[PDB]
DNA sequence: TTAGAGAATTGGAGAGTGTGTTTTTTTTTTTT
DNA sequence: CACACACTCTCCAATTCTCTAA
């Protein structure tokens, strides 16, 4: 797309490919193909139709695509919060809502998803942060819950009318299928894509019909929604389901709701402001006195951690009981608190064990659960 | 002759070939002692089924060059296979009689490749592949002989199919007149064939990519045997063959269509006086209604009421407008047990359905009419309402279904009946259907302010049809909180024995429902028509204070219908004052969850209208 | 008297000729 | 258009008619 003159559109090329080429290239892949440009010499009809002129294919040659030190930097006791830090330097703060990132990232015990919200105002820095979270994960997708003119969040079928063969193609969900799809303005989704959503908060599947005949097509990503305000800036006095105009139905399955407000504060502000100008100035990120770890070490060690298969012991289950009855006792006193928040809790606890490397989980899984969904609740406050 | 024959270029001598799968039927006696496959063919003597089902795994250990063979050639083997079974069948049991010959059927257990390897290697030889049906199109009369007859002399020949073509005769025998011989199309003969499109299973594809498809044909006797959404491991040929490039010219394409030819095959996901004298010792088993209300959805807890309605619901009542299916309508906040519980429900009984009543149902509970896409004619597709006709339909997210649904779900349930006039159809569709229903307070929490009608925003047009009314909210209390946490934990830490114990129980519950249904049939004892009229007279004599209404006679058809349920649960088949005193109880608690105003309790008007009078007074 | 070789008549195989071949805007009624 | 129906037209040769020898 970064190729195109100014004014058209993007054009296009067929390629035959044949013998140990083929099975190199898939869908959505960049290459390079060494071939020769030929033309299509068709039969009948269509010659005396086309006259002189021919359609082209290009007959394919070649097809090409475009740590032990490493394990002791993890195991310095830090990397938890070194990690945390690597998320987003660009943005300060909200270092509970990176750690929360990180877990969403590597997941729970396989359910195992660690679906997340956080509603804001426009422009409060909370897309740059999906954004983010989009460029760090290995499989990914970035868009917005209304409306778009490409394929939605479910896929749909092409024609390519030169064959007339209509063939299933993208789904913002089912691209992102074993990763993380992100999820700006979630409010302004249609039912439909609501609908979608929630079935694939329910099962991981969608259905959706080529020529009338219906398909089941599957996805399990984790989903990461971005919301606004049904008008202006947030106001606490105005419970969320009201102010976001969401379903409780769907606004229930996050397992952490946070909420992203922004107000005037004066060295904060100036620090955002030298920050911005110096990316315009230099084109890149100012020094932040620490060093970011390396976005594909970060992403080999969070594919080593899970690799890692924790499980509750039952002493830590008796310790879930407890938080969960209490962590309640406060919920019915200031009310989406249910089944799901213990287990959510678990899911976080063994999140965490996860990030810990353990194929056990420990005290502090659990009260990093606990602690994050009462700040959670009190961001959301 | 048979020792003359090998397979075309192949080196592989058909009476050899023959005569080493005869040696694998003669020894095989070792799955792990008569030979499995002549215990198979002595069974088919009796059973009648045309076809042999053998393991390649079983041909493998017994020889692996058989084994390859089959694999590399299966055009050729097997027909030799046919061949060596049905010499077996008449070496053995001489005297027997079978209107076709036997059709050995090869099949390797789990899959070969997944169709996404497969390559033109692969061409001809006997593959298996796991996947899911699409689609299945109709019967395909394919010809098998065919019947000529002269226009002129009425003389008559019969010319076999070579290879898909007929050599039509040019002249008649017995008159000499030349084009004269015409195709009888059905005096011919023809044989089945289906086309099926097989997706690969959603577990085996690469991450986020598209199903690959494969085309598979099915020929006589293997032709109905799947159906779409089932699951399949399917053997075949993997043939491929030229398709023209137009109806009217011979030119056909260089790349070639490719196909399964079907062998076999095995679905994957689809699954006495002994059962009759179990379930009779269980019913005389003491407090036999709370077992099996407590058997009712393990993984939920403590909603011992609703358990028991859903018991009943799902034994019914005495059929013979006397409408014996019971209603339920489950009412909560989202997120609680409701939906968990209809969607376990659902599956614990035949005939039954499962659908939401938003517009993303995949079964509508309206009739309509659509064009069916594989033929473009219409198909009158009704809904779940009428699918389910003697069986529960379980409507999920009750609360906000479209004013059209409302009302031909109000017809379904007063008349047992959905009238459709559409597109120049006029019918009257049978649906005795048992409506279960889960339905979610307007906004995000329940209102202890307001009564169920007033929350949830349905008209009691509908809510009075229902026989029970329940309550699906939680206790605020800590012991329940404890309780239900302490639950919870234990359905995480559930292992292979309690999966065991409850399927066991899932399964006794199964035939036990299935089994009053066959044979138990309710009638009222003389004690029973006493206690069900006082039983009446009694919540009307209620009235009495404020002058107001506190009962109606559909209370009392409902009570008959719980007390009917009640005794075809313990089997009795005759309703007497157990039953309809478990009935007074059970009805009585539905309604003081479901029509209690908060301001004085239980009040009847609440079902009856909208705005009780603590409500309807402040005009 | 019966059977084979040379000449005559007509069937039809083959060559040539002629002909045939989803996706966007605007409206209308009814669904909420 | 280049690949299939439908029709006409041409000469080859397949079978019978007639004369002769065995
Ligand atoms: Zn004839």
């Amino acid at each position: 797309s970064d190729q195109v003159p100014v004014g058209n559109i993007p054009r296009s090329i067929t390629v035959l490919v044949e013998g140990e080429n083929t099975r190199i290239a898939q869908p959505g892949d960049h290459v390079s193909v060494t071939g020769i440009f030929l033309p299509i010499l068709r039969t009948g009809f269509r010659q005396v139709v086309q006259g002189l002129l021919s359609e082209t294919y290009l007959e394919a040659h070649r097809i090409v695509k475009m740590t032990r030190e490493e394990l002791r930097q993890i195991a310095e006791e830090d990397f938890y919060e070194k990690l945390a830090a690597s998320i987003a330097p660009e943005i300060y703060g909200h270092e509970d809502v990176k750690k929360a990132l990180l877990l969403l990232l590597v997941g729970g015990v396989d359910r195992g998803n660690i679906n997340i919200c956080l509603m804001g105002d426009p422009g409060v820095a909370k897309s740059q942060l999906l954004s983010y979270i989009d460029r760090l994960a290995p499989r990914s997708q970035y868009t917005t819950g209304r409306g778009s003119s490409g394929v939605g969040l479910t896929a749909a079928v092409l024609r390519d009318s030169v064959s007339g063969e209509l063939t299933l193609e993208g789904g913002a969900l089912v691209l992102a299928d074993q990763g993380v799809c992100c999820i700006d303005e979630f409010d302004k989704m249609a039912e439909a894509d609501r609908t979608a959503i929630h079935e694939v908060m329910e099962q991981q599947t969608i259905s959706i019909a080529k020529a009338g005949i219906l398909t089941t097509l599957n996805a399990r990503c984790s989903i990461l929604a971005a919301a606004n305000p049904a008008y202006g800036r947030y106001n606490p006095r105005r419970s969320l389901e009201q102010n976001i105009q969401l379903p409780a139905a769907l606004l229930s399955r996050f397992d952490l709701l946070w909420l992203i407000q922004d107000r005037p504060d004066r060295d904060n502000d100036l620090r955002l402001a030298q920050h911005i100008t110096y990316v315009h100035q230099h084109s890149r990120q100012p020094p932040s006195q620490f060093e970011p770890l390396d976005m594909k070490l970060m992403r080999r060690y969070i594919a080593m951690c899970r690799e890692k298969q924790p499980m509750v012991p039952e002493s830590l289950a008796d310790y879930i009981t407890a938080a969960y009855v209490e962590m309640r006792r406060e919920a019915w006193a200031s009310t989406y608190t249910s089944a799901r928040t213990l287990l959510a809790i678990l899911r976080l606890s063994t999140a965490l064990a996860r990030l810990r490397m353990v194929d056990v989980v420990e005290k502090e899984d659990v009260n990093e659960a606990i602690r994050l969904m009462e700040m959670s609740k009190d961001s959301l406050l | 002759l048979g020792q003359k024959l090998v397979i075309w270029g192949t080196d592989v001598n058909v009476a050899a070939c023959k005569e080493n799968f005869q040696r694998f039927l003669q020894r095989f006696i070792d799955p792990l002692t008569e030979p499995l496959y002549m215990q198979r063919l002595g069974e088919i003597n009796v059973i009648g089924e045309p076809f042999l089902n053998v393991n390649c795994e079983h041909i493998k250990s017994f020889d692996k060059n058989l084994y390859r063979q089959l694999i590399s050639y299966p055009q050729e083997v097997i027909p030799t296979f046919d061949m060596a079974v049905n010499e077996i069948f008449f070496d053995r049991y001489p005297d027997s009689i079978l209107e076709h010959q036997i059709q050995v059927r090869p099949f390797n257990a789990l899959k070969t490749k997944n169709m996404r390897n497969l390559n033109p290697e692969d061409i001809d030889q006997l593959i298996t592949i796991s996947g899911m049906v699409i689609r299945t199109s109709q019967l395909i009369p394919e010809m098998q002989e065919a019947f000529f007859q002269c226009q002129v002399c009425a003389h008559t020949t019969r010319v076999e199919m070579d290879r898909g073509r007929i050599a039509e005769p040019s002249v008649c025998g017995r008159c000499h007149t030349t084009h004269s011989m015409a195709l009888i199309h059905n005096r011919s003969l023809f044989s089945d064939k289906q086309m099926i499109k097989l997706q690969e299973s959603p577990e085996d594809m690469p991450a986020g990519q598209t199903p690959h498809t494969v085309i598979l044909f099915a020929h006589n006797d293997l032709v109905d045997k799947v159906q779409p959404g089932d699951r399949v491991n399917v053997t075949g040929i993997y043939r491929a063959v030229p398709i023209r490039v137009n109806p009217r010219v011979s030119n056909v394409k260089s790349v070639y269509k490719t196909h399964i030819d079907v062998i076999h095959y095995r679905k994957t996901d689809a699954k006495s006086e002994k059962r009759v004298e179990l379930l009779k010792e269980l019913s005389r088993k003491p407090d036999i209604y709370e077992r099996l209300a407590s058997a009712l959805a393990p993984s939920i807890y403590e909603h011992e009421d609703i358990k028991k309605g859903i018991l009943l619901q799902l034994f019914g009542g005495t059929r013979k407008k006397f409408r014996a299916e019971i209603n339920i309508l489950l009412c909560g906040d989202p997120g609680t047990s409701k939906s968990q519980l209809l969607q376990y429900v659902y599956n614990l009984v035949p005939r039954g359905q499962y659908t939401s009543g938003k517009g993303s149902s995949a079964v509508g509970l309206t009739a309509y009419v659509m064009k069916d896409p594989e033929t473009r004619q219409l198909v009158l597709q009704t809904g779940a309402l009428v699918l389910s006709d003697n069986g529960i339909c379980c409507i999920d997210e009750f609360d906000k279904m479209n004013e059209s649904t409302r009302s031909v779900l109000h017809e379904v349930m007063e008349q047992q009946t959905l009238s459709i006039a559409k597109a120049g159809i006029i019918c009257q569709l049978n649906a005795r259907t048992s409506v279960l229903a889960a339905a979610n307070p307007i906004e995000s929490q329940w209102n202890p302010k307001k009564t169920t009608i007033e929350n949830i925003q349905l008209p009691h047009t509908l809510l009075s049809r229902f026989d029970l009314i329940f309550l699906l909210l939680d206790p605020q209390d800590e012991a329940y909180d404890r309780r239900l946490a302490h639950h919870l934990v234990a359905l995480y830490y559930q292992s292979e024995e309690q999966a065991e114990e409850e399927l066991l129980d899932m399964a006794v519950l199964k035939d036990y429902i299935a089994y009053a249904h066959s044979t138990i049939m309710p009638r009222l004892s003389e004690e029973a028509s006493q206690a069900l009229i006082e039983a009446y007279v009694d919540m009307r004599k209620i009235g009495s204070s404020r002058g107001m209404v506190s009962a109606y006679p559909r209370q009392l058809e409902s009570l008959i219908r719980l007390a009917e349920a009640h005794a075809k649960v313990r089997l009795s088949n005759k309703v007497e004052a157990i039953d309809v005193e478990e009935a007074k109880r059970l009805h009585r608690e539905a309604l003081k969850q479901s029509a209690t105003d908060p301001r004085t309790g239980i009040v009847d008007i609440s079902i009856l209208t909208t705005g009780m009078s603590a409500t309807s007074r402040k005009r």
